């Protein structure tokens, strides 16, 4: 329908909008994980800090899906972005474990997505995710990995200055 | 849990 | 509860984080708008730019009143971000004509929020809606309502170099 | 319309 | 039978040859069309400037797939470059209408030479697609589809009004 | 017309 | 028939066409000769360096043709370009006899060129052929004329070393 | 068993580190060629010299797969560094005969590597493979295809003469 | 039977091409004590980037005995570079207990090296090593010495705490 | 020889 | 040959 | 282990 829409099935076109409300749901976890660590109680200065990075991250990543979606011919269609599953973050370990679940399922998402291009025969669509998404979604995964392991040899959560030594070497 | 309900959504549901 | 909660009401409380949301949905309307401009058979750059940095001001304010939440000892409870009213705009002037009814419906809820605020006597809360809401509220009314009238005195939008020239002029 | 649906919401849905 | 060929098929290797003159074709219709703006009946001096430019693209795309057969070890076979099938050209969006069906046209040559690398297992040569000519065939449909939807909203060609002011506003 | 004819072409016409 | 036709004759204006037609010729030419010497069997690279600007050197002359049947009211026809005559070279001497063959052949042409725009009392084009084509085209003879004299004097093209060297000091 | 392990197949894996063992292997041949050349009755310097780059980026290309395993999840495995097949070398063009002859066995087990995560489809896996590895390994042997015809053109491994002036134009 | 071979024994030149294999050898144990510090289950990045580090050290000393062995007219001879004995370091501490007893024995090899140098008479070969190993290795072993006890005194390999203070204040 | 049967060609051939 | 004797060597050969 | 068999082995297995 489009003037510009070549080689551009539906089933991706869809695919591309479910993509967009999962980069937009992970920017609003990583925004309640960063004010978490801004309260009085808890009081990491860095954690709130690297988290917010993590929010503005996610939603670049959502308009970067949205512009490649018009430059395809496809019509972007917006739902509900949903609430964070948990208001709550026991502790910067917690957390960090809650985010590398949470990359984790982002790249799930990727690789069924990627697997559908391929099955459509679409391969610039192809290139866009392994060039933007795929690559940066391993290094978020790994860096998340290294943060969670050197949290709990510490001795984190019970360590309270485990914790403080993290967020003042590691994240500052 | 919220991130399942969108992911295995159908795809009828995210087209125009 | 808080260590440095004082002279702060659970109504103040739970009115900041109605706003928190209504800024958050407001830049979801701003990001749908942006990307309508980009589509190819509308392809009016700078009516997305300015939509664009619309959709980020929303959020710096929903994040000055996730900040002003912390300070005050109370505690962040976040929903969820409802999709877009509009997920087509018939054209420039008609979108500004949505961004109008939009900001001036900001407008009204931190009036009332300011309303609420002067009743519970929180003058710091009345001084931070006052400094960094109530003053850039009636300049975004001010500035979308020149842009509105002067897109129908071009003859918008029936006129498509109306548009355009709005578009280079005005907007770039 | 979506809105004033926030707007009305009473105070109580608001607090945690 | 060359000394540096390894994992290049004959059907490849003839593939990259027939995409050799259409992409010199392409920068042969290019050069046609900058000339036409440059007459003095027409005189749209950027319009003449935005297809030279695209003429001298069109030949480094040729370039890069002649210097793409010599490291495979392939033979360039070189054959005659075909007139444009116009020699005169309505009107500004009558020509960027006819560079928007010519770029569609060597995009779903690039898509089928991608398709016949992935049959014969040529992975060096799917990467070499996607990188130089997957990607910049994409932006350039994009782009001719944003210049043309502009061109019809101000009234063209009808208005030679319409066509003076997008060659200084958007080609200038 | 003249880019379907190269096109269509077979790809004898383009080995040496 | 143009408006700014004055002491244009068609013999004059179809004779421009055919000229621009020799000089995207001469560019073809030189195209194939800068490719084969990039073969892996050949790898001569100052030699493709070489003939890579003497393409692009054949192509503003066609250009500057193409420009000047504008400013005379005169119209452009295009028409196929042939490809060589040879897609094999023995040697860089046996390029540099083609190429010399070549550049003879024309300045012929322009020279009853120069006949035609004298006897049609064209003193405007009789101008424009001495100041941009008739004096360049004897410094190109002159220079070929050196580069195959000094290649036969080394002993080439038997001898793989008189190549080499030349391909070094001389077009290095 | 891997936190960060996702999409990541054992036979993937296990490729992963014999391809380490043949970058590893291959520096270790081109370090035997270097110092070939610094031999007192061999004397080429620039051919010691363009051999300890190869040794060097033969190395770099080790250490980058032993990276991509840890990011994956995978466990570096180590086996013996074999000594080199040859102990002497006959000449220069030998050299680059028997470095021509590896490149294009280290670019077919990356062919096999990039088909078995094709087969396993890990999309991350097969980017990585062309755009680090793929890539160069075609104007690796591009350019050691270049030297090697450029050698025995002069007349070498005959003539002395033909290795003294190629390691001083060439190689320096 | 070399050119430049003066006063140089056959024991000494086997000597050089023996620990020439020990230096090779001990950058491999490098190599594997760098990547492992990489691994998200230990995640110590300073770790890593010191035993990377001294990877390519015991290299350059490998490149130098190569280097030597040509000057004084003898004949590189290359054995397989065996395997490092473990695979996994328990911890930091255990790693730099590896790394100093591997330390002491590279020591050990050059001073029976420096005994056959003077036995032989050979003055020269007596100066290459204390100019360039001897000094070298005792900062090395002293270095890794101080290294050890700092760490068994923080309470490493039991305190997790230990191994990540270390690693930034020390090893950063 | 493709030089001189263009160069050989009248001029009716190229005028438009 | 000695770079065959590495690339024929069995995958099980590799896992740790 | 590996350090010492290297170490140990004779000068006549280091000559070419
Ligand atoms: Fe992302
Ligand atoms: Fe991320
Ligand atoms: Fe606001
Ligand atoms: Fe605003
Ligand atoms: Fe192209
Ligand atoms: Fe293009
Ligand atoms: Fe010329
Ligand atoms: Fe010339
Ligand atoms: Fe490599
Ligand atoms: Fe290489
Ligand atoms: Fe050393
Ligand atoms: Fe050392």
């Amino acid at each position: 329908t489009s003037q510009v829409r070549q080689n551009y099935h539906q089933d991706s076109e869809a695919a591309i909008n479910r993509q967009i409300n999962l980069e937009l749901y992970a920017s609003y976890v990583y925004l309640s994980m960063s004010y978490y660590f801004d309260r009085d109680d808890v009081a990491l200065k860095n954690f709130a800090k690297y988290f917010l990075h993590q929010s503005h991250e996610e939603r670049e990543h959502a308009e970067k899906l949205m512009k490649l979606q018009n430059q395809r011919g496809g019509r972007i269609f917006l739902q509900d972005i949903k609430k964070p599953d948990c208001d709550d973050w026991e502790s910067g370990l917690n957390a960090m474990e809650c985010a590398l679940h949470l990359e984790k399922n982002v790249n799930q998402s990727l690789l069924e997505l990627h697997k559908l291009a391929t099955d459509k025969n679409d391969p610039h669509l192809c290139d866009f995710i392994e060039t933007h998404y795929l690559n940066e979604q391993v290094k978020a995964i790994k860096e998340l990995g290294d943060h969670v392991t050197n949290l709990r040899k510490m001795g984190a959560p019970e360590s309270g200055l485990a914790e403080y030594l993290f967020d003042k070497h590691t994240l500052g | 849990d919220s991130f399942q309900v969108i992911k295995n959504s159908p795809l009828s549901e995210w087209l125009i």
